[PDB]
């Protein structure tokens, strides 16, 4: 209730705010092939690539299974910086589960981590133990992992999807894994594809805005005003959002580091080649 | 704005060189067809100076102001001819083939303004290319 | 501290219910052994069927599942109310979790009360 206005801002992909709305623009995927368009990539170890998703079976009895993801990986997980916070999410589809009574479901992940001697995860996300009762569904699935310290050189790195059957009897499951994604940061932010696939269209089309309310911004489409973007803002390269109007406010920065800003034209999936760039230095504080 | 701008996209991952001359009545441009014109094959050919910028791929060729025009664009991937009516403009690339090429519409944005910063935010303000 | 408190208390059960001090959207409780969770609305102090479901289930972790319901519409609905309830197949003794409905745009109670019941394996 006090004088304090501020600036909320959304974006989706239909003129009424609806379709694809969100309330943090969408961040590049570091993955491979999340859109299953063939069998490669991220999907290169899967038995097929149907519709929009890869569908595979796994099969032991006393036995670790897993399957090659590491060619869906952009760049080797020793590139991360210890600390760094990166978000998976991923939608995925059981439509046969055979794990008897004495069968045992364990290391249920799809998994970046290092390998002999270590074994210590870099970048993970736990896979439903039992999805029995929950078959021919999507499960959206979301986990952001810190990057651990370094470890010896010598100490090497493998991305696996990998799943354990214990127990007396064979156990099996198929599953549909559809847009896996894997972004820097500690938000799960819309599907996107990675940075060498991603083209004009795969973007936002329309900003939402509201004001002087709470600081919190609303998650009901309708609360925004919606209009078409006619710009882009890239923020060292990255876009950032864009708007309507021929100014756009660039938040949370931090304190005493350099930027650089460049903005391109949106004329419906035609845009411009991006502005000159411009630079500044956000303030330091007392 | 800063002039008349025809982009040339193309399969370099370097920066080719482009030629810009103009002429009329070139064979197959005469307005009452074949050999109608007053001067067969073509008239003066000018060349036309242009001011050329790069990114990968694509070429962005400034010709003055004056040189606009409007019209169709063939593309022979040696050349590239825009064609209004009886006017050619043609365009030659050394050393890359034309993939695309066509008068900039889409235009980039221009005085870009830092205002407002402080230590977590700053505001971006332009003006329409 | 109510993770041991909860599992010593329906230690000797086969069911568990829980629901929300405030009557709302969102349970959070620690299994008290490996269950079967089944969530139901409520509206009004009275159960209801169909509308928008989005259920989303949490875990300290940081884990956490977004089901997002679509009816069966694909007969010769238009007899079929669904959902009546949703079921979860494999939670696990001692992990806390917390379920929640996450709010619809266009359609069904916008804040309505959950409950959770939990049917021991
Ligand atoms: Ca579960």
């Amino acid at each position: 209730m006090a004088d304090k206005n501020y600036l909320h801002t959304a974006y989706a992909n239909s003129a009424d705010g609806t379709d694809g709305f969100t309330t943090v623009y969408p961040n590049l995927n570091l993955l491979v092939n999340s859109s299953a368009k063939n069998k490669e990539g991220f999907f290169k170890n899967f038995d097929k690539v149907e519709n929009g998703y890869g569908e595979v079976t796994m099969k032991g009895t006393n036995a670790w299974v897993n399957k090659d993801l590491g060619e869906g990986f952009s760049i080797q997980p020793i590139n991360y910086k210890p600390g760094d916070k990166y978000t998976m999410s991923v939608d995925v589809m059981f439509t046969s589960w055979n794990v008897p009574a004495g069968t045992t479901i364990s290391a249920f992940w799809m998994r970046q981590r290092y390998t002999e001697n270590s074994w210590k995860e870099i970048c993970t996300i736990d896979l439903p133990k039992d999805p029995s009762k929950m078959l021919n569904q999507w499960i959206r699935i979301t986990q952001t992992s810190t990057i651990p310290p370094y470890e010896d050189p010598s100490v090497g790195t493998q991305a696996i999807l990998n799943v354990g059957f214990f127990g007396q009897q064979e156990g099996s499951f198929t599953i549909r894994v559809r847009n896996p994604k894997q972004e820097l940061g500690s938000i799960a932010t819309p599907y996107m594809p990675s940075a060498s696939e991603v083209t004009t269209a795969d973007w936002p089309k329309f900003v939402g805005t509201y004001v002087d309310t709470n600081p919190v911004s609303s998650t009901v489409s309708s609360k925004y005003d919606w209009d078409e973007m006619k710009y882009r803002v890239y923020l060292d390269g990255t876009p950032v959002g864009g708007s309507k109007l021929l100014s756009f406010d660039l938040e949370n920065l931090k304190a005493g580091t350099s930027y650089n800003v460049q903005v391109s034209q949106i004329n419906g999936n035609v845009e411009s080649d991006k502005s000159e760039s411009v630079a500044f230095k956000t303030t330091l504080p007392k | 704005p800063s002039g008349f701008n025809v982009v040339i996209e193309h399969d370099s991952e370097y920066q080719p060189d482009v030629k810009v001359t103009y002429y009329k009545n070139s064979i197959g441009t005469e307005a009452n067809g074949f050999d109608t014109g007053p001067v067969f094959g073509g008239e003066r050919i000018y060349n036309l100076a242009s001011s050329l910028s790069y990114i990968r791929n694509k070429i962005n060729v400034e010709l003055p102001s004056v040189y606009a025009m409007a019209g169709e664009v063939v593309n022979n991937g040696n050349e590239l001819l825009l064609i209004n009516g009886t006017e050619i403009m043609r365009f030659v690339i050394e050393g890359a083939t034309i993939t695309k090429g066509y008068v900039e519409k889409v235009k980039p944005p221009t005085n870009l303004i830092v205002s407002d910063v402080t230590s977590t935010s700053a505001k971006i303000s332009w003006e329409n290319g | 501290v109510d993770g041991d408190f909860t599992m010593k208390k329906f230690a000797d059960s086969y069911v568990a219910f829980f629901a929300n001090k405030g009557s709302g959207n969102t349970v959070t409780f620690t299994a008290p052994w490996d269950c079967t969770a089944e969530v139901e609305l409520f509206y009004h102090g009275w159960g209801y069927s169909g509308g928008e479901w989005e259920i989303g289930i949490t875990t300290p972790s940081g884990l956490t599942q977004i089901y997002e319901a679509t009816g069966y519409t694909n007969g010769h609905n238009q007899a079929i109310s669904m959902p009546t309830k949703a079921i979860y197949s494999g939670l696990k003794k001692g992990l806390q979790y917390t379920f929640d409905i996450r709010d619809a745009n266009g359609r069904g109670p916008k804040h309505p009360m959950m409950i959770v019941k939990l049917y021991r394996n």
